[PDB]
C-alpha cells in the first residue's frame, strides 16, 4: 500500500482525431483500476498542441481562431499548454473532462510536447505533486515533438529555464517566449521533482520515442491500440517498486 | 592566445533590439578603410507602419566607435490591391544573418511573411537585400507561384547565408517541401541582372536547387546553416549544409556539389536530439588546401565520471584527404548546458604560425551564464583539442534573454593591418559586439653558457686589487611576424645563487657591479643578429663561508617593455607560450 500520482498529459493537435476515441477509452478505464492496488490514488490532466506562432501556424486571421479552416472543420485553437486538472482523488470529474475534447490543429507534424513535460513537471504546486509518491506522467501523442532550438525558426531564442510558467489561466503564458526545452533539460528537471515518464505513442513513433527512454533515466515507452489497456499493464507492472 | 583582452573595443546598438545577432566585416574598394556589421533583427525601423522591422548598421573601427544604420529599404508594405496588403515586413527580422564579400554586403530577413499573389495568405517565404554599393536590390528565391507549405511558402529564404569565391550567394531554407528543407545558388551577375520592383517570382535560369524528395523526408530542417568549401578537388566552392532533425533526430550533413547539386559526402550525428548540425564551418585547418569540416551538436549530453548524462554539447573535426575519405574526431564541450558549439567561427590564422586557427562559442557558459569563447590552434595533425585563450563575458544578463556571448561570430579578416585575423563576437541578448584585436607573437630563444662549469676554490685571473672569478655569457634573440616595430627594448636582470633565501648566506656577486644582482636595460633588434654581451662574477672567499656544498645556480631573466613595442592603436605584443620563461644553468 502506498500513494500514487498519475498525470494525464494527452495531444489535442491535428493528428488526434483518429485516436481521440482511443484516448478517451484510456482515461475512463484508467479511472477505474487505479483503486485496485492502491487507496491514495489522485490524478490529473493537461492538453498541449504546439507553439501559437508562425510557421508552426498559419498567420492569417481565419485560420488563427479556426487553425482547421480549408478543410473546412471547427476546431480550437492553436495553444502551447494548457494545465487542466490539478491532480486530485475525484476520479468521476477526470473523466468529465476526457469527453468533452475537441481537436486543435497547427501545420507542422511535431508538436510541443517537451513544452508540457517540462511545465507539468517542475510546477509541484499547480499540479500539486505529493512529497513521497510515485510521480508518473503519462505522454500520448502520434507523432513526433519538437525540442530545444527548434523554435528559432519561429523568433524564440531565449532558452527555457526549467521553471513553473502557468498563468492565471492556468495555460504555459511562457510558450512564445522561451526555447522547447531540450532532453537534457528534461532529464536535468524530470529527477529533481522525480517524474517516470511513460511513452504512449503509436507504432510508427515507437522506434523514435524508444531512444528517448533510453536517454531518459526511469522513463519507458508504451504502445497505443483500441484496447487500450496494455498502457495499464505498464503502471500494474510499475507498481513492483522494490 | 595572442587576443587582446585588455583593451578591446565594445560597440553598442539600440537596446532590445538583439544588436549582435549576425556580425561579419566589411572591406570595401582598394585599400579604404574597414568596418564592422552587426545584425539587429528585432530593431524598430523608421520604415512606414513597419513595427520591428530589423536593421543592419555599419559601425566605424577607424575612430570614434559610432555606427550608422544601412539603408536597406525605406518603403513600407507593398499592396497587391486596395486594402489588400502584399508584403508584412513588421517582424521580419531582417540581419538574423548577415555576410559580406569585398564591397558586397548581403543581409537576410527568415520571418518575412509574403500573401500568396493567388489568394491571401501570409506565407514566410523570406527575404534579402543585396547592396553592391550605391543599388540596393531585393532576392527572394522562395517568393515564387509554389505556394503553400507543399511548396516554398514557409521555405524562410536567408535564413542561413554564405559567399563563394566565384561570385555564388548560398541561401538555406529550412522551411520548403513540408520543411524537407532546400538550397539554392544563383550568380551574383544573374541577380543583379534579372531584378525587377515589379515582379514578386523571379525565375533564375542559372538557379541550383534541391528539389523535393519522399514524404519521409519532411520535417528535415535542410539549409538550417551553411558553409562553403571545395571538397570534390575540382575548384568550385561545394555546398555544406547541417541537417539537425534528420536521420530521426540524429542530425545529418548533406554536401552537395557546387555546380550542378549533387549530394557528394553525409554526415550522421550519434546521439538523438543533439541538433548535430546546428552550426557548421569550412576551413583548411592542417595545412594540405582541402577545406575541412566541423560540425557543432550543441545539445550533445555526454556521460559523466559519476555515471550520470551531462549535456555540454560536441563538435566533430572532420580533416579532408585527397583519397576521398574524411578523419574525424569529436571535440566535447567544458560547461553543462553551455551549449559548447552553438556558434563556429573559422579564424584564418590568428597567430600566424602557418597553421589556420578556429573559435568555438559555448553562449550559455562561464558564471552567470554570460558566455565563453574558446580559441583552438591547428598543427600539423589538426586542431588541438586544448584551448589556447579563454573568452570570457561581461555582461549579467538583464531580465529575459541571457547575453548569449559568442552565439554569432566571424573571422579571418584583418581589420586593423596590424598583420593578424581579428575576431567579431556577438551578443544579442545584451545588444553589444564586441571586438578582439590579435597582439602580435615575440618568438624569443634565450642562451645561457657559464664557462668554466667548476669554480676552483682559488682561482685569481681577472683584474682586482685578484679573486676566484668567472665569465657569465648571455646572449638574446627575438622575432616576430606581423606588423611590429623593429627595436624591441628588453629589461633583462641576473641573480647570483638564488637557491640562498634572502637571509641566508650569499657566495656570488659581480666584479665591479658589487652586487649579487645586475640590471641592464637591452635594446635588441628583430631579425636581424643574436646580441650578446659578456660580464665577469666572481666567488667569496672560503674563510668568508664554510657551505660550499649548496650548488650555485646562475639565474637569468628576462622580460620586456610592451609600451615601446606597441602600435598606434594601443596594441601591445605577447609572447609565445611554450617557452617565454626565464632560464638557469649552474655552476
Ligand atoms: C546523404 O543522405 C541523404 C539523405 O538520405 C541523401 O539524399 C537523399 O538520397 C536518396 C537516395 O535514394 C534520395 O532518394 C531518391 O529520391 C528521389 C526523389 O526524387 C524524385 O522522386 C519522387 C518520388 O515520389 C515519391 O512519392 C510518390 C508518392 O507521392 C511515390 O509513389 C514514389 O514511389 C516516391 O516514393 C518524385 O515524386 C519526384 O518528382 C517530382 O517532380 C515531378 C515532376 O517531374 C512531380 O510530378 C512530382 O510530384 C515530384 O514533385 C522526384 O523527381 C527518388 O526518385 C529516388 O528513387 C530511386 O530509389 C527508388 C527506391 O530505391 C527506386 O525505385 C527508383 O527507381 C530510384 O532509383 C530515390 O528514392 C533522396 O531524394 C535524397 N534526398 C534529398 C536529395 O534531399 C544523399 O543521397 C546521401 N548522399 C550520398 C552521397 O549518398
Ligand atoms: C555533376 O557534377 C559532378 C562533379 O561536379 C559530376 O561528377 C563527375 O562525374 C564524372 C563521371 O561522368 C567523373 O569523371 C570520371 O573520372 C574518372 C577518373 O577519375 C578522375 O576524377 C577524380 C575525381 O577526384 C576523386 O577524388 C575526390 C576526393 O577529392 C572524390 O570525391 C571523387 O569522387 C574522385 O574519386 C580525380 O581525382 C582523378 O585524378 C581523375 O581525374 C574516369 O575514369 C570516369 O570515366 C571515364 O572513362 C570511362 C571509361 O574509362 C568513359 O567511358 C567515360 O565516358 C569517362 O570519360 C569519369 O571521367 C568526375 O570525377 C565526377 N566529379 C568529381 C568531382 O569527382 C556529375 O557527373 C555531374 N552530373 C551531371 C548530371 O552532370
Ligand atoms: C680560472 O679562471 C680563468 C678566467 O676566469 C679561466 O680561464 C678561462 O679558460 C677558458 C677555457 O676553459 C676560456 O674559454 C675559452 O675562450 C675562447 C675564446 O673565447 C673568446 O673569444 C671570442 C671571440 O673570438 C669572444 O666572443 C668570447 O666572448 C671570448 O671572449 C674559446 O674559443 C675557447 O673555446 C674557450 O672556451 C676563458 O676565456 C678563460 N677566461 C678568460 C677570462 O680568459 C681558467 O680556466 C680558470 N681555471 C680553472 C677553472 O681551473
Ligand atoms: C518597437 O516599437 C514598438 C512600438 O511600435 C514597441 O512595442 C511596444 O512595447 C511596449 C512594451 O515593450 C508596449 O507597452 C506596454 O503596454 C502595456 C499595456 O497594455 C503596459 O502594461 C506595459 O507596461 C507596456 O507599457 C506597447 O504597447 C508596444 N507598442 C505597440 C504598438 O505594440 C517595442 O517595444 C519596440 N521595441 C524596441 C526594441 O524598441
Ligand atoms: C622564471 O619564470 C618561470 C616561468 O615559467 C617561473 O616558473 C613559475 O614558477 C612558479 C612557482 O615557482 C609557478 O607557480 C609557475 O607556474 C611557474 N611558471 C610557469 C609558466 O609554469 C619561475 O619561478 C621564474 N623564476 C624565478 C626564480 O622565480
Ligand atoms: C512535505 O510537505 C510539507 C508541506 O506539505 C513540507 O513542509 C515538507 O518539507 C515536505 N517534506 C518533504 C520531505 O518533502
Ligand atoms: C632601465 O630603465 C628602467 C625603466 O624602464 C629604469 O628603472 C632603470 O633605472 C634603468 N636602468 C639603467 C641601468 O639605466
Ligand atoms: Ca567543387
Ligand atoms: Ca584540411
Ligand atoms: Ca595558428
Ligand atoms: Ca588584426
Ligand atoms: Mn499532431
Ligand atoms: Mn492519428
Ligand atoms: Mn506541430
Amino acid at each position: 500500500d502506498y500513494p500514487v500520482d498519475l498525470y494525464y498529459l494527452m495531444d489535442l493537435s491535428a493528428s488526434m482525431d483518429d485516436d481521440l476515441n482511443t484516448i478517451k477509452e484510456l482515461g475512463s478505464r484508467l479511472s477505474k483500476e487505479m483503486s485496485k492496488l492502491t487507496s491514495n490514488f489522485r490524478l490529473g490532466f493537461g492538453s498541449f498542441v504546439e507553439k501559437p506562432v508562425s510557421p508552426f501556424v498559419k498567420t492569417t486571421p481565419e485560420e488563427i481562431a479556426n487553425p482547421c479552416s480549408s478543410i473546412p472543420y471547427f476546431c480550437l485553437p492553436t495553444f502551447g499548454f494548457k494545465h487542466i486538472l490539478p491532480l486530485t482523488n475525484d476520479a468521476e470529474r477526470f473523466n468529465e473532462i476526457v469527453k468533452n475534447q475537441k481537436i486543435s490543429a497547427n501545420i507542422d507534424t511535431p508538436e510541443g510536447g517537451f513544452d508540457a513535460i517540462m511545465q507539468a513537471a517542475v510546477c509541484k504546486e499547480k499540479i500539486g505533486w505529493r512529497n513521497d509518491s510515485l510521480h508518473l506522467l503519462v505522454f500520448v501523442s502520434d507523432a513526433d515533438s519538437h525540442f530545444g532550438m527548434d523554435s528559432k525558426l519561429a523568433g524564440i531564442v531565449c532558452p527555457n529555464d526549467g521553471l513553473c510558467h502557468l498563468d492565471s489561466k492556468n495555460e504555459y503564458s511562457m510558450s512564445t517566449v522561451l526555447e522547447y526545452p531540450t532532453i537534457g533539460q528534461l532529464i536535468d528537471k524530470l529527477v529533481q521533482n522525480n517524474v517516470l515518464l511513460i511513452f504512449a505513442v503509436t507504432q510508427e513513433q515507437v522506434h523514435l520515442y524508444e531512444n528517448y527512454a533510453k536517454l531518459i533515466p526511469g522513463a519507458t515507452v508504451g504502445l497505443l491500440q483500441k484496447d487500450s489497456g496494455n498502457i495499464l499493464q505498464l503502471i500494474i507492472s510499475a507498481y513492483e517498486e522494490l | 592566445f595572442n587576443l587582446d583582452v585588455d583593451s578591446p573595443a565594445e560597440y553598442s546598438g539600440p537596446e532590445g533590439s538583439y544588436f549582435g545577432f549576425a556580425v561579419d566585416f566589411f572591406v570595401p574598394s582598394a585599400s579604404s578603410r574597414m568596418f564592422l556589421l552587426v545584425g539587429a533583427p528585432k530593431a524598430n525601423t523608421t520604415q512606414p507602419g513597419i513595427v520591428e522591422g530589423g536593421q543592419v548598421l555599419k559601425c566605424d573601427w577607424s575612430s570614434t566607435r559610432r555606427c550608422q544604420p544601412i539603408e536597406f529599404d525605406a518603403t513600407g508594405n507593398r499592396d497587391y490591391a486596395k486594402d489588400d496588403p502584399l508584403e508584412f515586413k513588421s517582424h521580419q527580422w531582417f540581419g538574423a544573418s548577415v555576410r559580406s564579400k569585398q564591397d558586397k554586403i548581403l543581409a537576410c530577413a527568415p520571418l518575412y511573411h509574403w500573401r500568396t499573389e493567388m489568394k491571401q495568405e501570409r506565407e514566410p517565404v523570406g527575404t534579402c537585400f543585396l547592396q553592391d554599393g550605391t543599388k540596393t536590390v531585393e532576392y527572394a528565391p522562395c517568393r515564387s507561384q509554389d505556394i503553400d507549405a507543399d511548396g516554398q511558402g514557409f521555405c524562410q529564404g536567408g535564413f542561413s547565408i554564405d559567399f563563394t569565391k566565384a561570385d555564388r550567394v548560398l541561401l538555406g531554407g529550412p522551411g520548403s517541401f513540408y520543411w524537407q528543407g532546400q538550397l539554392i545558388s544563383d550568380q551574383v551577375a544573374e541577380i543583379v541582372s534579372k531584378y525587377d520592383p515589379n515582379v514578386y517570382s523571379i525565375k533564375y535560369n542559372n538557379q541550383l536547387a534541391t528539389r523535393t524528395a519522399q514524404a519521409i523526408f519532411d520535417d528535415s530542417y535542410l539549409g538550417y546553416s551553411v558553409a562553403v568549401g571545395d571538397f570534390n578537388g575540382d575548384g568550385i566552392d561545394d555546398f555544406v549544409s547541417g541537417v539537425p532533425r534528420a536521420a530521426r533526430t540524429l542530425g545529418m550533413v548533406y554536401i552537395y556539389d557546387g555546380k550542378n547539386m549533387s549530394s557528394l559526402y553525409n554526415f550522421t550525428g550519434e546521439q538523438m536530439a543533439a541538433y548535430f548540425g546546428f552550426s557548421v564551418a569550412a576551413t583548411d585547418i592542417n595545412g594540405d588546401d582541402y577545406a575541412d569540416v566541423f560540425i557543432g551538436a550543441p545539445l550533445f549530453m555526454d556521460r559523466g565520471s559519476d555515471g550520470k548524462l551531462q549535456e555540454v554539447g560536441q563538435v566533430s573535426v572532420s580533416l579532408q584527404r585527397a583519397s576521398g575519405d574524411f578523419q574525424t574526431t569529436k571535440l566535447n564541450g567544458f560547461e553543462v548546458f553551455a551549449r559548447f558549439g552553438s556558434a563556429i567561427a573559422p579564424l584564418g590564422d590568428l597567430d600566424q604560425d602557418g597553421f589556420n586557427d578556429i573559435a568555438i562559442a559555448a553562449p550559455y557558459g562561464g558564471e552567470d551564464k554570460k558566455g565563453i569563447v574558446y580559441i583552438f590552434n591547428g598543427r600539423s595533425t589538426g586542431l588541438n583539442a586544448v584551448p589556447s585563450q579563454i573568452l570570457e563575458g561581461q555582461w549579467a544578463a538583464r531580465s529575459g534573454c541571457p547575453p548569449s556571448f559568442g552565439y554569432s561570430m566571424k573571422g579571418a579578416t584583418d581589420i586593423d593591418k596590424n598583420g593578424y585575423p581579428d575576431l567579431i563576437v556577438g551578443a544579442f541578448g545584451v545588444d553589444r559586439a564586441i571586438l578582439y584585436r590579435a597582439r602580435p607573437v615575440i618568438t624569443v630563444n634565450a642562451g645561457l653558457e657559464v664557462y668554466p662549469s667548476i669554480l676552483n676554490q682559488d682561482n685569481k685571473t681577472c683584474s682586482l686589487p685578484k679573486v676566484s672569478c668567472f665569465n657569465v655569457r648571455f646572449c638574446l634573440k627575438a622575432d616576430g611576424k606581423g606588423v611590429l616595430p623593429r627595436k624591441l627594448n628588453f629589461q633583462v636582470e641576473l641573480l647570483l645563487d638564488k637557491l640562498k633565501q634572502k637571509g641566508a648566506i650569499r657566495r656570488a656577486l659581480f666584479l665591479y657591479s658589487r652586487s649579487p644582482s645586475h640590471s641592464k636595460n637591452m635594446t635588441i633588434s628583430r631579425g636581424g643578429l643574436m646580441q650578446c654581451e659578456e660580464l665577469i662574477a666572481y666567488l667569496r672567499d672560503e674563510s668568508e663561508f664554510r657551505d660550499k656544498l649548496t650548488p650555485i645556480t646562475i639565474f637569468m631573466e628576462y622580460r620586456l617593455d610592451y609600451r615601446t613595442a606597441a602600435d598606434t592603436t594601443g596594441l601591445q605584443p605577447i609572447l609565445n607560450q611554450f617557452t617565454p620563461a626565464n632560464i638557469s644553468r649552474q655552476a
